[PDB]
């Protein structure tokens, strides 16, 4: 079709990457036994088809991974490390009363979990409560996390996943008056939550599951606070001395009363623990697996700027009802911000007329004091997380010139011709590296006379301890400074 | 007083009186000769 | 719509009312018995016909 | 005279229409209740209730 000749050869192929695989995110979570991924094993996702068959439908990963992919459009290579639930787990079963025969038209909305799982029915001038639950239970989305079963008037919704994160269900009316859409006489739909809880599964196998695979983002999805705990320790590792590190951080959260989120809170400066209020409408993992992604899927090429604000720190595909008392109190909200917290607020206030999405502040670290025991702010952020990781990996790329080159410690003369070096020379160009940086990965140095020191193995160590061609780098940098609050203090005269 | 309906909702606001014929009762046709005794239906009363 | 012609698209928002929503007024007071409003909460009141019940 | 002083609104008849004779009120000096400052001193900042929304 003149393309015979054979010098261009088309490819025409819609399923093609071109910009490597990029910002490696990982979610865990519990799956069902419909899946046919193998627990225990971190694999690879590529697409929101295939994850229904491969992780169960209806389990808190398979929607975990559905809001990552609502997020995260394109630049990320998710990951998923499904688990299964533990033994003894008493899938958790709400009840939902509805009753009042009819009287009048209308619909008749409710919303369960996430806006996506919202049912509307048209109940219509004269109905039973039998039919109204047989049209609720029809109409329930099958991706819903629960299994319905009516009883007429009763319905019953059991967790298809064991454990403590089934006790987070919620479900509101959104249309009692509403101030448009008027319903037909019903009841008041009653919420009562007669099953419990069963502890959910523990694993500690982080050290096996993943051995080397540098992740650049954990999300987490189940409230148990000692498997929280386990992944806080492995980041930890993954932050250490002995061996080479795959920086990495995670995103967790911790719902419940002021009292027991701040006893939640530890000095885990690995982990951003994300605080939820006791009325939290949505379910939790949805909006803690949403921020996670965000986070992850704009800032892996910008390792500066924070998940903060109407403009970035925006969750758009969590989609909660309006509401005028805002869960945390703005006490509640400071007390929160200053012990470590991140906080989530609405982003409309709209009184009662429709959804609104969520947005986050302070997109910060549990880091309050230092190792010793002082408070410092260093690590408060998580922007200064990531721009330490950079900027120890770029002067790690930089330093690789000396490795390999020959060095003079003793009598400092490079003789003619060869391509040595000495102390002297190395600390000058290091200096010179740090220095026209400045602006982009460190901040407008002080004292740089003493912030960069470089001292040879021969005199760090003991006598007659040193080895030849060992140096010890010690720097003391400072991320660059942004806006923050402003204060202003309007006053008018006369 | 008037309330807006719905959509799908009539049979509710009124009863939808059904329709009806009933001929029984043969109807009075001149063309035809009766005897004493023979009752016809005429404008719905029974002679 | 399937049956349409063209490509543009037009999507009506379901109801009017748009250029308020900026302007609550909150109006306070008494009401009596025969009322079917939960007493000591706010709720909107959209239009006039519905007052009285 | 005495109630446009201590920051008080006052509504008076439109028209001039004798006894009887319907009429509609109409309101002078949109004001607010607002005549002293902080520390007391006297100030004319929030009288205007336009002052009050243009502040917001």
């Amino acid at each position: 079709d003149a393309l015979s000749d054979g010098f261009v050869r088309l490819c025409i192929d819609p399923s093609l990457n071109f910009f490597g695989e990029g910002c490696k995110i990982l979610v865990e979570g519990q799956m069902t036994d419909d899946g046919s991924a193998t627990p225990d094993a971190v694999t690879c996702v590529t697409s929101e088809l295939d994850i229904i068959e491969r992780f169960g439908q209806g389990s808190v990963l398979t929607e975990s991974l559905r809001k990552v992919f609502c997020t995260c459009k394109s630049g990320v290579s998710v990951y998923a490390l499904p688990r299964e639930d533990a033994a003894a787990g008493v899938k958790a079963v709400y009840t939902l009363t509805i009753a009042g025969p009819a009287t009048t038209d209308g619909r008749v909305q409710l919303y369960m979990g996430e806006a996506e799982y919202a049912v509307d029915i048209g109940v219509d001038a004269g109905d039973t409560a039998t039919d109204i639950a047989a049209a609720i239970v029809a109409a329930i989305s099958p991706d819903f996390p629960y299994a319905a079963t009516a009883a007429a008037g009763v319905i019953t919704l059991t967790a298809r996943n064991a454990g403590t994160i089934g006790n987070h269900l919620s479900v509101i009316y959104t249309n009692l008056g509403s101030c448009t859409s008027v319903t037909p006489e019903g009841v008041t739909v009653t919420f009562a939550q007669t099953t419990a809880g069963s502890v959910n599964p523990t694993p500690n196998d982080y050290a096996t599951v993943v051995n080397e695979c540098c992740f650049a983002v954990y999300v987490l999805s189940s409230d148990d606070t000692d498997w929280q705990e386990n992944l806080r320790d492995w980041i930890r590792s993954a932050w250490d001395c002995s061996k080479p590190q795959c920086f990495g951080h995670g995103y967790v959260f911790n719902k419940g009363t002021l009292g027991q989120v701040l006893a939640d809170g530890d000095n885990s400066a690995e982990l951003s623990r994300l605080a939820l209020p006791t009325t939290y409408p949505v379910l939790p993992y949805l909006t803690n697996a949403a921020y996670g992604a965000l986070s992850a899927c704009s800032t892996c090429n910008n390792p500066e700027l924070n998940i903060q604000g109407q403009t970035f720190g925006l969750l758009s595909c969590i989609n909660m009802p309006e509401s005028c008392t805002p869960g945390w109190t703005f006490g509640e909200v400071t007390q929160l911000q200053a012990n470590g917290f991140v906080v989530s607020g609405p982003s409309t206030t709209s009184g009662q007329g429709n959804y609104t999405s969520p947005y986050i502040y302070n997109d910060v670290t549990n880091y309050l004091r230092d190792e010793k025991n002082r408070p410092n702010a260093t690590f408060r952020d998580a922007s200064s997380r990531r721009l330490a990781a950079a900027t120890g990996v770029a002067l790690a790329e930089f330093l690789q010139q000396f490795n390999g080159l020959a060095v003079f410690t003793k009598n400092t003369n490079i003789r003619t011709g060869i391509i040595g070096t000495n102390p002297r020379l190395m600390l000058g160009k290091i200096r010179k590296w740090a220095q026209d940086n400045v602006g982009t990965l460190f901040s407008e140095f002080d004292n740089i006379n003493e912030d960069i020191q470089l001292l040879t193995d021969f005199e760090v160590q003991p006598k007659c301890v040193g080895q030849p061609g060992i140096f010890h780098l010690n720097m003391r940098y400072r991320p660059p400074v942004r806006g923050a609050r402003i204060n202003v203090n309007m006053a008018p005269a006369l | 007083k008037l309330r807006p309906l719905q959509v799908g909702g009539v049979p509710g606001c009124a009863n939808i009186p059904g329709g009806e014929d009933c001929q029984c009762w043969p109807e009075w046709t001149a063309d035809n000769g009766y005897f004493f005794g023979d009752v016809v239906q005429q404008g719905g009363v029974l002679y």
